[PDB]
């Protein structure tokens, strides 16, 4: 248990990312019965573990919304920010950045994902774990309509964290302005039903991304794909040379 | 479109001292006729153009008064589209169990899936009704009352898209294009807004369950707004019935996921609505 | 921090499900290796000692894993702390977590030095031994013979006399577990031990009124006689072995007829003769068949170890009418083990001997009413070919061949389809072409496929016996004019006599006569008879010339494969991949 | 890729010929395959004569190996089992791997159905889940069956004429093309078509009736003949109750309940049957006993 972590680091084999997900729901099943040493001791194992790969969309298949919300609360026990996040342009320390960064990019992507129509699981029977399923799932659709009241201002701090770049890094600061940017493009597109002359913002995101991929994107990879030249395309349409089919509408 | 000379010559089990091998046959086996509808494709359409061109020529009222400038359309009568989406109901399902214009709720279809599918499998084997539809459609007020075709077609792609394990909407291709057929027949038929129009022109790379999804939105849509003989006022510049829709919140949005899920390859559908 | 495998261990252990718990059963000697010597010594121990569960598979679990805990506790200097917890899991309600316990025990009581052993291991069974549960009485018994050679001779005649106080129970339900013991106990005894007290032990046993102890008492008997030398057999264990044959249950003659050639084996030929006929004949004059059935099964082995003195007269004057007296029984379940048992006495007797009274009682269970009786005689024909002549085995089997090779059963049919070729060689060719003929052509269209390929392996067997040209113009023509039958079996069947009669027939008979079958069974529309033509062709390839199978082998195989099917297609393609033809 | 894979197959074949159980991955790659082959095949598998339809095996390997060697061997003739080959019985695992092997292997040659105990809610309370957790030691092949049941087609047609399904009838069933219209891919519920299809049961009750089993409905013979009228069949061979011929006719020769399982639960002690139909649909009744071990 105290080895795991250096046994993930050293080979990612056996218990590549399922051990940390087992040690964030023992600590977060601990932590209802007065955790005074259990949750503390396995927090930071999560922490480390996830930090270990430094990204978003692999530590998001298993932790769907309530793990991955347990371990950005945990990361993000460094800064307190008790208050909304704001004057994020000055000089502050390089993690506290990154933790508000994932924190509005996880929250923007739970907002996207919350109104998809993937299909679900089939259920036929009815037992304990059908229960703790139910409770699973309106346990998330609870949090997630509690997170929707409070992202006004997850874009406007996507938006100031993109416009400062005193992180003293220029490729993690483009990396960080073009996710930002692809995050809000990506929000701005699902809200095409509730008002008119939004299109534009979301035009000029996916052509900053589009600009800052042909550039230099990042130094890792699955970041970007042909998903944001389809969405810059569709921003295009929308908008209104021409093809053969554009050409009529 | 749609005895015992030869069972005495290798008689005895080739033996002359036993009985039999086997111990009977069941029915009688190896069927004969397996015939299979292979009459012809050219000059088959033509005859059902033939029978619209005079079921037109029968419904259109006289006619003949040079209307308009150039460009004189005439307008269908709607007791005769009403009468012939009326005979269409009564030959497809005579039935009268759930004959009421008002749309029942989506969990009431997993009661009549029999007619349902009896429906689809008429539909089928004779696509003229199709094309009958295309003549009911053509009167605002007529396909109205041709509902109950419409509710079991939709069932049966309903159901039939529940149990479809491809991942791809060509493995069916039936299906497929009889619902973008049953769509569009219901949108020119003054019943849904343009949208529903793109849905199943989009309807061509689309995945099965949210197919399914986008059929039952249509579902709910008819059921909150149903097809009923009023909001179909008169207007006095012509014979057409128009329907000021009073549009669906909750089905555009749904939409709208279902088209941003796939902006990998639904981004050009994207600005046609 | 200290506290966190305690914190982890007493919420983890209480849930509702067992896959946990035997994933902490695996990982406590992980716990106990990273928590230290001193810290599972100190309190891990007293702590585990008083957990008691409500289920079982978590306490064979842990009866289990206990057992593995030689180097992780401190080795034999530290095995004095790991006895409170067994002796806690010792007394339970369970049975199975009692045997894994005495096995753990029982394991790791090799590894204990002598002096901690008679130390601290003999005040555990003294306190064992006097509980008030049966458990802890039938666990202590079994920890006994283990520590008997370490432990002085002190030591020895104290267990030896607190046994002898314990076996003299009122209930069973801890003599089971005694006599169980004394199979095993019995091992480090020595002579003087045996002769004092447990003979008289024995004795009181043997005279209980219960019938479960003698199922154990008999097997202490023979374990006992085994272990004893010759001179003291004949007036110590039989008196009792001879009236426990004759109670009043079955149960313990049942037992005795099963355990009696150790016993016949170990008291030597002479004591058998002088009193062991008499014990043996009451148990075959029974009413109930399992003695008999027992004593019948046991008889073939008893003979075995008999001298050469007085076998034959025993035999001719003892046997021979209760082998006589039991085959007309009307009990089906004697027959059969008589059927399947005395088919190997017939080397003991000799050739002489199997025509006396052998071929009578054998053709009298041949030809009997049960099919049960009827497979074991069948079934164990082959060792009685050697003993006695071919011809005059041909010769007794004519009058039984003639119903035997069509009846309901098909077991008796395969074996006489598989000892036919010992017999057809020998009654020369006109009886075969008289009636053997008939009964392969029948066996070859035969319901079942298994009487269908060994009827295809006897006519293989047969053209290779007799010739290649004899069945040109008799079999090869019956044969192939069976392939224009609407069913596939026979079509298939016919396939697989030419793919067995190629290798045999040479190659010119199978280039004009048996080859344009198969060529011409390609356009068979049955889906299962193209595949086994393309195997038969495969077959066929490397026994016939390169002419014919570029000829008209290669255009034929490539018209197959080009079907629809996949199977015949596969098969097709593996027949042109193997024989290089393409 | 084809060539070893085949090869594959046929020493995972011969080694479970041998009461030899495979590995963790080698269950898991033929439960795969099973899957990805399983899922073209509709809810009525059109089966074409000649076949050998047999019954339940209930896990018996012995058994299994009894009736492949009186009813011809596996890759030479058609075989049409219709469930029950998962519970009640010692070998239970071995039975359906091998079965599962020969339907990879030979998908075009043999056709196996779903039965009663093809779930996930009796294989727990049979003994089948006990098998998986003593012979593999962790629960994961048990999962893995139990995930490639659910594409086991329902019923089977052989030539038209022919309908042979595990359980039987159903009252919200009136044609072949509801039962074409199905989801098999979801697990067996306590009510409902699939549930009927396979917990019914023929007797002379004459309309409907509650089951004493649970689950499922009771038909008659007016039922079996409207149904048989109405969908241009001739005969409804089942595999649910237990015979003592092997083969039982119900309903003036329009139901057939072929049990293949000898000596069922080893208490009873009784024969069993297949039935084995030709090119011109004559069908022959194949009976056997238990094989001695
Ligand atoms: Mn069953
Ligand atoms: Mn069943």
């Amino acid at each position: 248990d105290p080895a795991p972590v250096q046994l993930i680091v050293q080979f990612l084999e056996q218990a590549s990312k399922p051990s940390v997900n087992e040690q964030n729901q023992v600590q977060p099943p601990p932590d209802n019965k007065r955790n005074r040493i259990l949750k503390l001791l396995a927090l930071k194992v999560a922490a480390h573990l996830k930090w270990d790969l430094d990204i978003l969309e692999k530590s998001l298949s298993v932790p769907v919304l309530n793990m991955l919300l347990n371990e950005l609360l945990c990361i993000s026990k460094v800064p307190p920010g008790t208050k909304h996040v704001d004057m994020d342009l000055a000089t502050l320390p390089p993690t506290t950045a990154m933790a508000v960064l994932l924190y509005n990019r996880w929250a923007i992507r739970t907002i996207v994902q919350s109104s998809f129509p993937v299909k679900q699981a089939k259920p036929g029977p009815p037992q304990l774990s059908v229960m703790n399923q139910m409770q699973q799932e309106k346990e998330l659709t609870e949090n997630i309509l509690k997170v929707l009241k409070e992202q006004a201002a997850d874009s406007i701090l996507v938006l100031e964290a993109a416009l400062k770049l005193n992180k003293d890094l220029y490729v993690h600061t483009m990396r960080t302005l073009d996710l930002l940017a692809m995050e809000p493009g990506m929000v701005n597109g699902e809200t095409e039903s509730s008002t008119a002359g939004l299109k534009v913002k979301t035009e000029e995101m996916q052509c900053q991304v589009c600009y800052d991929l042909g550039a230099a994107y990042f130094q890792q990879g699955s970041t970007n794909s042909a998903v944001y030249e389809n969405a810059r395309e569709k921003f295009f349409r929308t908008k209104e040379t021409p093809y053969s089919q554009v050409h009529i509408c | 479109g749609q005895t015992n000379r030869r069972h005495t010559a290798a008689v005895p089990g080739p033996g002359g001292i036993w009985s039999v091998f086997h111990a009977g046959v069941i029915g009688r086996g190896l069927k004969p006729p397996k015939f299979v509808q292979s009459r012809n494709q050219q000059e088959v359409i033509y005859n059902t153009q033939s029978l619209l061109s005079l079921l037109v020529h029968c419904c259109s009222a006289p006619g003949g008064t040079e209307c308009g400038e150039c460009w004189g359309a005439p307008i269908l009568s709607p007791e005769a589209a009403k009468a012939v989406a009326v005979t269409l109901v009564e030959s497809v399902c005579p039935d009268a169990a759930g004959a009421e214009l008002a749309w029942p709720p989506e969990e009431h279809a997993r009661a009549t899936v029999e007619r349902d599918l009896r429906i689809g499998r008429r539909f089928r084997e004779q696509p003229l009704l199709f094309e009958l539809l295309k003549l009911v459609a053509a009167a605002p007020p007529a396909l109205c009352y041709c509902s109950v075709l419409l509710r079991g077609l939709l069932a049966a792609l309903l159901g039939h898209w529940e149990a479809s394990r491809h991942p791809d909407t060509t493995h069916s291709p039936w299906h497929l294009e009889a619902s973008c057929t049953l769509v569009a027949v219901m949108a020119e038929g003054s019943l849904l807004p343009p949208a529903l129009g793109n849905m199943h022109e989009v309807f061509s790379q689309l995945a099965p369950f949210e197919v399914r999804l986008l059929l039952l939105s249509v579902w709910g849509f008819l059921r909150e707004h149903g097809p009923l003989p009023q909001k179909f006022i008169f207007q006095s510049e012509r014979g057409r019935f128009i329907r000021d829709f009073s549009e669906g919140g909750p089905h555009l949005a749904v939409l709208h996921s279902v088209l941003h899920r796939n902006i990998d390859r639904l981004g050009l559908f994207s600005g046609r609505f | 921090d200290s506290l966190y495998p305690i914190a982890v261990l007493i919420d983890e252990l209480r849930n509702e499900d067992v896959q946990l718990r035997l994933n902490s059963i695996k990982k406590l000697s992980t716990i106990a290796l990273a928590l230290g010597v001193e810290r599972t010594r100190s309190e891990l121990l007293p702590f585990l000692t008083d957990t008691i569960y409500d289920e079982d598979e978590v306490l064979l679990a842990l009866a289990e894993q206990l057992g593995t805990f030689t180097t992780l506790v401190g080795g034999p200097e530290y095995v004095h702390c790991l006895l409170p917890p067994l002796e806690s899991l010792a007394t339970v309600e369970e049975t199975v977590v009692r045997d894994k316990a005495v096995e753990s025990l029982r394991a790791i009581s090799h590894e204990h030095s002598p002096s901690d052993l008679e130390a601290h291991f003999v005040p555990l069974v003294k306190r064992l031994a006097g509980g008030d549960w049966f458990t802890s009485r039938t666990s202590a018994c079994g920890l006994f013979s283990v520590c008997y050679p370490r432990v002085s001779s002190a030591v020895k005649a104290e267990l030896r006399q607190y046994f002898r106080n314990l076996c003299s129970d009122d209930t069973p339900m801890v003599r089971r577990a005694a006599a169980s013991k004394l199979g095993e106990f019995a091992k480090v005894l020595e002579l003087d031990n045996v002769k004092s007290e447990i003979i008289p032990m024995f004795s009181n046993l043997a005279s209980d009124e219960q019938d479960s102890v003698r199922l154990l008492a008999v097997e202490a008997c023979v374990n006992i006689a085994q272990l004893l030398p010759q001179e003291d057999l004949e007036a110590l264990v039989m008196p009792t072995l001879r009236q426990a044959a004759e109670d009043k249950s079955w149960r313990v003659r049942y037992m005795v007829a099963d355990k009696f050639t150790e016993l016949q084996k170990a008291v030597g030929p002479e004591i058998t003769k002088t009193d062991l006929v008499p014990a043996f004949q009451n148990l075959m004059k029974d009413c109930e068949a399992e003695v008999r059935a027992a004593a019948s099964h046991k008889v073939k082995e008893f003979c075995e170890n008999l001298s050469a003195d007085c076998r034959e007269n025993v035999i001719m004057s003892q046997i021979l009418p209760c082998i006589k007296e039991l085959v007309s029984d009307a009990n089906q379940h004697v027959k059969s083990a008589l059927a399947s048992v005395i088919m190997g006495l017939s080397p003991i007797l000799g050739k002489d001997n199997t025509i006396e009274h052998l071929l009578p009682l054998f053709l009298a269970q041949l030809k009997d009413e049960c099919p049960e009786v009827r497979l074991n005689i069948i079934s164990n024909l082959d060792c009685v070919n050697e003993v006695i002549g071919i011809r005059q085995l041909s010769q007794s089997l004519l009058p039984a061949i003639v119903e035997l090779a069509e009846d309901a059963k098909w077991r008796v049919r395969l074996a006489i389809i598989e000892y036919m070729p010992l017999l057809a060689g020998q009654l020369g060719v006109e009886f075969f072409d008289e009636k053997l003929n008939s009964l392969c052509m029948a066996w070859l269209v035969d319901h079942v496929y298994a009487i269908r390929e060994a009827a295809t392996s006897n006519l293989k067997k047969l053209v290779e016996k007799f010739g290649k040209e004899w069945a040109h113009a008799t079999i090869i023509p019956k044969v192939l004019a069976m392939s224009g039958d609407p069913n596939y079996l026979h079509r298939m069947t016919t396939l697989f006599c030419i793919n067995v009669l190629s290798e045999v027939c040479g190659q010119d008979i199978t280039t004009k006569h048996m080859l344009p079958t198969v060529l011409r069974m390609a356009g068979d529309p049955v889906a299962n008879v193209r595949f086994n033509v393309a195997k038969s062709l495969q077959k066929i390839g490397p026994i016939l010339d390169n002419s014919t199978l570029q000829s008209e082998v290669k255009p034929i195989l490539e018209k197959l494969t080009q079907d629809q099917d996949v199977d015949v297609k596969y098969f097709a393609q593996e027949a042109l991949t193997v024989l290089s033809l393409a | 890729d084809e060539k070893v894979f085949t090869k594959e197959l046929d020493q995972w074949i011969e080694q479970l010929n041998e009461c030899k159980q495979l590995s963790e991955s080698q269950v898991k790659s033929l439960c795969e395959k099973a899957k990805e082959i399983l899922t073209k095949e509709s809810n009525v598998q059109e089966v074409r004569c000649p076949v050998t339809v047999c019954g339940d095996v209930h896990g018996q390997f012995h058994d299994l190996m009894e009736l492949f060697r009186i009813g011809g061997k596996s890759p030479d003739t058609n075989y049409l089992f219709m469930g029950d080959y998962v519970d009640r019985g010692y070998y239970s695992v071995e039975t359906v791997t091998l079965l599962v092997a020969l339907k990879v292997r030979y998908r075009e040659r043999i056709t196996i159905l779903r039965g009663n105990h093809e779930s996930r809610q009796i294989t727990q309370v049979y003994g089948f889940y006990d098998e998986c957790l003593r012979k593999y030691g962790n629960a994961n092949v048990w999962k893995y069956f139990t995930d490639l049941f659910d594409y086991l087609p329902l019923t089977a047609l052989v030539d038209g004429q022919i309908f042979c399904l595990h359980g039987g009838l159903s009252p919200s069933i009136d044609t072949l093309d509801h039962i074409r219209a199905l989801d098999r891919l979801q697990e067996v519920p306590h009510e409902g078509p699939m549930c009927d299809l396979l917990w019914s049961d023929p007797d002379d009750r004459g309309g409907w009736g509650i089951s004493p089993r649970g689950a499922g409905y009771t038909f008659g013979q007016d039922i079996s003949e409207t149904f048989n009228h109405a969908n241009g069949l001739t005969l409804v061979s089942r595999a649910h109750q237990l015979v003592m011929e092997g083969y039982n006719w119900c309903h003036d020769r329009n139901v057939v309940t072929i049990f293949s399982a000898p000596n069922y639960c080893y208490r009873c002690g009784n024969q069993a049957a297949i039935m084995e139909l030709d090119d011109t649909l004559k069908y022959s009744f194949l009976q056997f006993d238990p094989a001695p071990r």
